[PDB]
Parts: structure tokens; C-alpha cells; sequence
């Protein structure tokens, strides 16, 4: 079996695009393996991934973003799994970052801000933040708030006092594009009074 | 999924391409290019249009440059070939370097699109 999956990122160096495809089942040692994209391409018809440690991926500027194309796994000559996908469906967003947590003595609450690259991008500008948070007594057991804006708030008595919360948040395609979540952002610790 | 696809990914390049000129206007404004008076983006079926207009992007292309000016021009032209034929109506030369055309070729392509669109 050869199953795969890739992700892109539109933009992601100025206005150049990113598309990374990994192997499904973690083995196969120095494969002749390599990994090749036709269709919804311009200048040229098809191109060839690069391979770097475990991972194949290519930085184009040359995806037309319009249809279908052609992604094979192929060794020497010999195709073997193909795979038909429209890159603007598989789009990883770049995490958020600047995330700070303001409390606020006056209004009793917690104001949340981050950043995020995608505002001032061409492609891929509307996202659907989440944020996450869990408290120190409590390990694997997040709370997501999925916001749609670079700011949040919570108040006071929502959640513990005197209780230290970690924060963070990641983003996903929220309009046009589709695709998966970006890494999480950097965490931010804060303690409730 | 149905003129979303223009909007969201082939308008991008029109823009693109009308700001790298903006710097361009009263100099050279209207001097009525015989393409303009010939082919019409007529609600009379204005597709027609569309699939000529791409064709003649097309004699921009110089040695097959790699700029993102020259790719901008790939995508609106391939974006709106194929844009066309998924978008219904479909079927199956020298070079230009005015830039006064190009952009008024690159309003009109951004007009007749959304007027098939809306
Ligand atoms: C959100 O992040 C972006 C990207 O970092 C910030 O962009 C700034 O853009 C101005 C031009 O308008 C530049 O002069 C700055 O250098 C950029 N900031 C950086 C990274 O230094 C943007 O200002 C940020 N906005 C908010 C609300 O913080
Ligand atoms: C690691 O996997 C490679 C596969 O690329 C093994 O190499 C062999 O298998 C290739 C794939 O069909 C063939 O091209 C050859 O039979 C052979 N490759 C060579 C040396 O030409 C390789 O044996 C595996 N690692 C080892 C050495 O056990």
C-alpha cells in the first residue's frame, strides 16, 4: 500500500506556495521513491518534488489553483498510486503568534489577542481561529473557543481563581479554501487572581 | 462552487497585474484598439468574449520568463480557459507589448466575467 497524504500553503514565502506530501505507513528505507505533480500547473506541465530527511514537499509559484492535479508516487519510471486533488481543499494555515492574554481590574476579565500572517495575505485571508486552554490541575483536558476575529475576551468568573491557564491557538481555512489545522502558536501562561 | 472559483483565485492575479499599473493612465488613455471595436463583451452569449481575450494574453508572454508578472498572465488566461468550459459554453500569432492595452485588455476580462457571473 502507498497511501499518502500533502498539504499546501499558499503565500507562504511572499507569493510563492508550498506543498508537502508525506507516506502514511512510517517505513521503507532510502526509497526509490519519488514523488511528481501534473495538471493546474502554468509555465510547465508537470514538476518534481524535492525530498528532504522523511519528508517530499516543492516551493512553486506555479500553481494555477483552478481544478484538479495530478500528484503520483512514482519510482524511476514506474507510477505506481496516483491521486487527483485541488490544492486550494488541502491549505495548512501558518500558526498565529503574538498571543498575550490582557486582565483587565476595571471589567473583570481576560482580553485574548494574536496575530496572524494570512490578514494580509491575496489567498487564503479569511480564517476560523481556535482558541485553546487547560488549567495546571488538569493535563489533557482543553477548551476550545472558536473565534472568527484576532480577539478574544473571557471574564473573570468563567473559569478558577487563583488558577494558572495555558493558552493557545491555531487556525484553519474558513471560506473558499479548504484544508487543515496550522501548528498551534506558541503557548502564553497566565495565573487567575 | 460555481464563479466562486473566479473571485477567490482568478480575480487575484487580474489585480495583481492592474496595480503593478497604476502608474499608468492619462498618457496613453483612450486610443481604441481595433480588438475593443471588433470583439464585445455583448450579454448576446459574452463567453465569446472571454475565450478570444484569453488567447490574446497570450502575446505577452515573452522567452517563457519566470516573473510573477508573466505567471499572473498564464493563470488569467489558462484560469479563464478552463474556467470556461467547467462554467459551461465551451469547445475546441505574433506578440504585443503595450501595456495601455493590456490593462484595458485586463479591465474588460475583469468586467464580462462578473457580468456572466452576476
Ligand atoms: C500583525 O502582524 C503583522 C505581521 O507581523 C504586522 O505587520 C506589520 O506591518 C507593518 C506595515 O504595515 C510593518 O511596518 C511592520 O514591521 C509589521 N509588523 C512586524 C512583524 O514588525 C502587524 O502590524 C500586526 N498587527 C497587529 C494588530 O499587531
Ligand atoms: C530499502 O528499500 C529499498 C527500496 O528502494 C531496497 O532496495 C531494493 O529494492 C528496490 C525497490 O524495488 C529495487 O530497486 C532493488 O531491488 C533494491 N535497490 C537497489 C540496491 O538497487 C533496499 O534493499 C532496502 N534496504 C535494504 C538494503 O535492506
Amino acid at each position: 500500500d502507498y497511501s499518502f497524504s500533502c498539504y499546501s500553503q499558499l503565500e507562504v514565502n511572499g507569493s510563492q506556495h508550498s506543498l508537502t506530501c508525506a507516506f502514511e505507513d512510517p517505513d521503507v528505507n532510502t526509497t526509490n521513491l519519488e514523488f511528481e505533480i501534473c495538471g493546474a500547473l502554468v509555465e510547465v506541465k508537470c514538476l518534481n518534488f524535492r525530498k528532504l530527511q522523511e519528508i517530499y514537499f516543492i516551493e512553486t509559484k506555479k500553481f494555477l489553483l483552478i481544478g484538479k492535479s495530478n500528484i503520483c508516487v512514482k519510482v524511476g519510471e514506474k507510477s505506481l498510486t496516483c491521486k487527483k486533488i485541488d490544492l486550494t481543499t488541502i491549505v495548512k494555515p501558518e500558526a498565529p503568534f503574538d498571543l498575550s492574554v490582557v486582565y483587565r481590574e476595571g471589567a473583570n476579565d481576560f482580553v485574548v489577542t494574536f496575530n496572524t500572517s494570512h490578514l494580509q495575505k491575496k489567498y487564503v485571508k479569511v480564517l476560523m481561529h481556535d482558541v485553546a486552554y487547560r488549567q495546571e490541575k488538569d493535563e489533557n483536558k482543553w477548551t476550545h473557543v472558536n473565534l472568527s476575529s484576532t480577539k478574544l475576551t473571557l471574564l473573570q468568573r468563567k473559569l478558577q481563581p487563583a488558577a494558572m491557564y495555558e493558552i493557545k491557538v491555531r487556525s484553519i481555512p474558513d471560506h473558499y479554501f479548504k484544508g487543515f489545522w496550522s501548528e498551534w502558536s506558541p503557548s502564553y501562561y497566565f495565573r487567575t487572581p | 462552487k460555481d464563479g466562486k472559483q473566479y473571485e477567490s483565485v482568478l480575480m487575484v492575479s487580474i489585480d495583481q497585474l492592474l496595480d503593478s499599473m497604476k502608474e499608468i493612465g492619462s498618457n496613453c488613455l483612450n486610443n481604441e484598439f481595433n480588438f475593443f471595436k471588433r470583439h464585445i463583451c455583448d450579454a448576446n452569449k459574452e463567453g465569446m468574449f472571454l475565450f478570444r481575450a484569453a488567447r490574446k494574453l497570450r502575446q505577452f508572454l515573452k522567452m517563457n520568463s519566470t516573473g510573477d508578472f508573466d505567471l499572473h498572465l498564464l493563470k488569467v488566461s489558462e484560469g479563464t480557459t478552463i474556467l470556461l468550459n467547467c462554467t459551461g459554453q465551451v469547445k475546441g500569432q505574433k506578440k504585443l507589448n503595450d501595456l495601455c492595452f493590456l490593462k484595458r485588455l485586463l479591465q474588460e476580462i475583469k468586467t464580462c466575467w462578473n457580468k456572466i457571473l452576476m
